[PDB]
């Protein structure tokens, strides 16, 4: 698994740096991210590209396949990562035109971070919804290293426990988002008997989500073994098409989303799932999915973090759908 | 004026699976408020399952019996007001097999132990249910709640009956 | 059975400020971020900027030639006098499953509602005929309109730009200054010396100058005509707002800079090729593909068309107009 | 002064091309007009686009051409360098060009019978009308590239296997 990456020249006219990882090349101009590899090329609008890059970076390559689009993306092997062009595209695959290279994770991650920093300009926050931030177009103009360097938040057991990830407040830098302005902020009444204060614990989870400063970013709020509650607030469009290497579940907590569901392997449309408050559904391990949300909404993503699953799904010793009836 | 739309026992609106080339059964689609509405008070119906782990939905109404578990659990109030009572078990192994998983119904009678405390949850509040504690709930009016847990002696499965088959 | 004309102005939403519309079994709704489409048995979403840009083109081109795909799902087919609106017709997945839906209209009836949608959905300071760096944003609730931007007169040469009575040359004085991304382009008139009596047929003009002054992007506009042969040059920036599936061969001559054409199969939508063209490059887009263009810098392109209405049948009953 | 609009030239062009996912490069009929003109003989009209009867032809102007005439309108676009167009209104155009025929006709070096119409001087990006009923000629001091909008005819040279991308 490869380790060879490289900083290339700052372009004289655009002001941006070009980058290499193995056989892949990365360049941006005023409008586009330009990708090349041995045998081919591809273009992605720079806004779409930066939003997706932002997620793959923040999520540490996430689970399974993170498709930037119908051609380009990554596969997390957990310590190692595959970067591909056309691997999950029927046209490229049938023709033997797909290309992929396997990297050590910190090697690809370091160049991804360099790309994201160089290509992000003053006043553009690739983690926000489009109504909340500026534009990525034009030549290099300052940076937004603060927006792209946010510290990952993960509970070890539950938000708000002594020594675990904290509750969000105005004082610690997390006010309520404009599109959650009406959401009740009161904490639950907690009254512990003496000596038990460490273990009698509750928090307002919806109010916590109302204060999230980013969109489309599942964060662990409670843990039971490998079972992770990873809620997040969402607005506009999930910047990737997620092809998981395990089953996963969505519970809509507020407002609504439609999931565009396509075949993981081919990319062919298969279904559209509309979920309103209280709806819970499952995403099979053989699909990819991408969500859409008009108003900023609350979503619970529920994961099983077990590393045994992908080889089981591959072998057929675990089902591609968790339940049949 | 911004309106954030939340569900309730008597006020929800199911979406669903629109098909292009699939089986709607693959998406195991239900609404937790509907599931809770049709169930016996404190009946814990699986609405999500991944291997051994589950999410359960329940209507809180009146006072529950006592529960305890060999691992941590979490409860999220989804609708009305739910009171949680916590009791530190003297001998938790007397009520719960340490090798078991998922919640265990340990009887309506008060188990032996010390008072840990009391929690009042409203909609969107999550509380911890720590291993070694016994817990019970009190709701004045019907309210909905969810459990992050493992499938066990209390877990009611009825997929064909709650999920969209279109 | 005949073509259809039933269209309707549905209600105005009180929070978003926008009106929704119906054409046949299709409903049309936009909110802060999206265009939401419904037909009998199905639904679809398109980001509102992409949709408005694509809608702008279909209106302005009077449904154009053959297929105008807004995306991998939704679009129109021109039959010249009549027009088919579709969901999934040129998408292998919808089609294999029998989930594609199409409705055939009288062209005038469909256009009238398209113009109403385009008018209502376009807000103040947003121009869907512009490149992103040139204009504002379409997001959020209704806030005024930009009816002037979406009401621009088509320009079409009968014979050639600048001839007496024909479509005029562009100048600062007649509202057409040089675009910022063509600032360096030379703007001299050719030398034209006519003998007495012949001043109406001794004619020449600066074509590159004319294009450098176009106030819109991706808008083939006739500059010269020989029978059915039409020279339709245009200035291009960002992405062509549609994926065009033509009912004939059309030719591209790159006049300045660079365009990359994403080429997909017309029926399925499968990628087939990518074509890079720099100044002086000429190529043919076959009848069996659809294509979408990418231009970083505003660039000059000649679209060469054969406007003969006999071609679609002749091609259906070669695909590339030169066999070798 | 940062904006640079890239125009091609006989001596300075950079050909693009066709990348294949699943197709035949030949279907795209890909060539560069500057390359075509640079390889051609002076004033040889090489077809670079064809759509049924209609053509776009590429040529290198160099010195003075012989005279041409046509049964229909044509247009010429100058693509690189200065080209002079001479126009003559023919007394009897049917004596030089068959009407109901199509494409340009080469009518000889000798001056045809008629009246002086006018003179046009074209530079890069300039287009002129070549009007039906006229004879036209070109003069170019240095090699210059040009394009004709016309119909396949007597002067139209076809060589797609040589000019286009076959691989
Ligand atoms: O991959 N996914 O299913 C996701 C990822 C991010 C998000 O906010 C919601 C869902
Ligand atoms: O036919 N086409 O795909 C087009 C349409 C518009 C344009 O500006 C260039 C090419
Ligand atoms: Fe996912």
């Amino acid at each position: 698994a490869r380790t060879d990456t490289e900083h290339l020249a700052i372009n004289n006219e655009t002001g941006y740096r070009s980058f290499r990882a193995g056989g892949f090349t990365f360049t941006r101009d005023e409008y586009f991210a330009r990708l090349t590899w041995p045998g081919g090329s591809h273009i992605i609008p720079i806004d779409a590209f930066l939003r997706a890059m932002m997620r793959d970076v923040a999520w540490g390559f996430f689970y399974g396949v993170v498709n930037f689009d119908h051609v380009f993306g990554t596969i997390n092997h957990y310590g190692e990562v595959t970067m591909f062009a056309g691997r999950f595209n029927d046209a490229y695959r049938n023709a033997g035109r797909d290309h992929e290279e396997r990297f050590k994770s910190s090697a690809l991650m370091a160049v991804f971070k360099d790309i994201l920093s160089d290509w992000t300009v003053e006043g553009y926050d690739p983690f926000a919804a489009p109504m909340e931030t500026g534009l990525p177009w034009g030549i290099k103009n300052g940076n937004n290293d603060e927006a792209i360097s946010r510290q990952r938040v993960t509970a070890r057991r539950m938000v708000g426990l002594p020594g675990d990830t904290p509750v969000r407040t105005d004082a610690n830098g997390f006010p309520v988002n404009r599109q959650f302005a009406d959401v009740p902020q009161e904490q639950p009444v907690v009254e512990a008997e003496p000596g038990f204060e460490a273990e009698v614990s509750a928090y307002n989870l919806f109010g916590y989500l109302s204060r999230s400063d980013v969109t489309w970013n599942p964060s662990v709020c409670s843990v039971v073994g490998d079972s992770l509650f990873c809620p997040t607030s969402e607005e506009f469009i999930l910047p990737v098409e997620h092809g998981n290497d395990r089953c996963e579940w969505f519970l809509q907590l507020s407002d609504e989303i439609v999931w565009d569901v396509k075949d993981k392997e081919s990319g062919k449309p298969r279904a559209r799932v509309t979920a309103r408050a209280g709806d819970i559904c499952c995403m099979p391990a053989d699909i990819r999915h991408q969500g859409y949300s008009t108003k900023r909404s609350m979503l619970l993503v529920w994961e099983n973090g077990s590393p045994k699953i992908p080889q089981m799904i591959a072998d057929g010793t675990a089902p591609v759908v968790p339940v049949t009836f | 004026d911004v309106v954030t739309e939340f569900g309730a026992l008597t006020d929800y609106r199911k979406g669903g699976v629109e098909i292009i080339d699939d089986d709607p059964r693959n998406y195991v689609f239900s609404n937790v408020f509907e599931v809770a509405a049709n169930a016996a008070p404190y009946e814990r119906v699986a609405v999500g399952k991944n291997f051994e782990y589950v999410i359960e939905s329940a209507r809180a109404e009146g006072t529950s019996g006592w529960f305890s578990c060999a691992h941590d659990e979490f409860v999220l109030a989804m609708d009305g007001q739910i009171e949680v009572h916590l009791l530190k078990l003297d001998n938790s192994d007397a009520y719960v097999d340490p090798d078991s998983e998922g919640a265990v119904a340990i009887g309506e009678a008060l188990p032996e132990g010390r008072k840990m405390g009391r929690i009042v949850l409203r909609r969107g509040h999550m509380a911890l249910l720590p291993v070694g504690a016994a817990y019970r709930f009190y709701a004045e009016q019907p309210a909905a709640m969810l459990f992050q847990s493992i499938e066990g002696a209390v877990t009611v499965q009825k997929w064909g009956e709650i999920c969209q088959t279109e």
